[PDB]
């Protein structure tokens, strides 16, 4: 995350982190239930073997709330394309159930029509992660969050040197230097409504990070709610 | 205006049926008696920042 603030105790409890064999975070995920993590399909190519860490806020220290979970099944969207990053969505079924506690809790899945009409027309969503704090920086050792404006789909398309499909939306800022960045990918974009936080996106790609005239591109979760349902059996 | 008037007074999901508002809730909540509020079933309901 570029700009924004640390998630403070309790504030980003649906954050997960995909960790490589080196125990290093390479992508984010969102907690959906005791057994299921939402992430980006393009993330599955960042490492051959990986695990999921939940309950983490500071990778430098043991807070006691952390839990590593083995992945049992990787459910990649079959239509995923590396060339356009279209269908950038995967669900992970965990071997052992997540025990919800302080800093560990699921984000809500919304219903499609309500979400598109009510959530995605709000001013802002919240993206979070352990990713890079600037385009060329090192990843953050602190979990961060960032409020990101929904961006008008036609401006986003005008902005972009690449295709924005019906499975993507844009958020973030024209020139202000706050954005998601490398290693946030697969992480939560959530929308707050009356103090309840709903998954609205997955961190997908950008042209750099926080570049002037460029936006954060996110997987449009509301286009995959039946697909997610089926995946969680 | 129904679901467009302030979410039909629903805590969460608002649907217009016939010409009226019907409210509902994410998994892990039940609709209260008033038919609008969403009440958590058990501990750590979805979408709530944790306080303990
Ligand atoms: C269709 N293509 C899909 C993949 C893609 N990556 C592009 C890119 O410009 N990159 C530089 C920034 N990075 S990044 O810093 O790893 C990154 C990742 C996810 C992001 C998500 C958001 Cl929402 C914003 C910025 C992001 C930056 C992604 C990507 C790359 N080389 O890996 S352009 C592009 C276009
Ligand atoms: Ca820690
Ligand atoms: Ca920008």
């Amino acid at each position: 995350i570029v700009g924004g603030q640390e998630c403070k105790d309790g504030e980003c409890p649906w954050q997960a982190l995909l960790i490589n064999e080196e125990n290093e975070g390479f992508c984010g995920g969102t907690i959906l239930s005791e057994f299921y993590i939402l992430t980006a399909a393009h993330c599955l190519y960042q490492a051959k073997r990986f695990k999921v860490r939940v309950g983490d806020r500071n990778t430098e220290q043991e807070e006691g709330g952390e839990a590593v979970h083995e992945v049992e099944v990787v459910i990649k969207h079959n239509r995923f394309t590396k060339e356009t990053y279209d269908f950038d969505i995967a669900v992970l079924r965990l071997k052992t159930p997540i025990t919800f506690r302080m800093n560990v809790a699921p984000a809500c899945l919304p219903e499609r029509d309500w979400a598109e009409s009510t959530l995605m027309t709000q001013k802002t969503g919240i993206v979070s992660g352990f990713g890079r704090t600037h385009e060329k920086g090192r990843q953050s050792t602190r979990l961060k969050m960032l409020e990101v404006p929904y961006v008008d789909r036609n401006s986003c398309k005008l902005s972009s040197s690449f295709i924005i499909t019906q499975n993507m939306f844009c958020a973030g800022y024209d020139t202000k230097q706050e954005d998601a960045c490398q290693g946030d990918s697969g992480g939560p974009h959530v929308t707050r409504f009356k103090d309840t936080y709903f998954v609205t996106g997955i961190v997908s790609w950008g042209e750099g990070c926080a570049r002037k005239g460029k936006y954060g591109i996110y997987t449009k979760v509301t286009a995959f709610l039946k697909w997610i349902d089926r995946s969680m059996k | 205006k129904l679901c467009s008037l302030d979410n039909g007074d629903c805590d969460q999901f608002c649907h217009e049926e016939q010409n009226s508002v019907v409210c509902s809730c994410a998994r892990g909540y039940t609709l209260a008696d008033n038919g609008k509020a969403c009440i958590p079933t058990g501990p750590y309901p979805c979408g709530k920042q944790t306080l303990e």
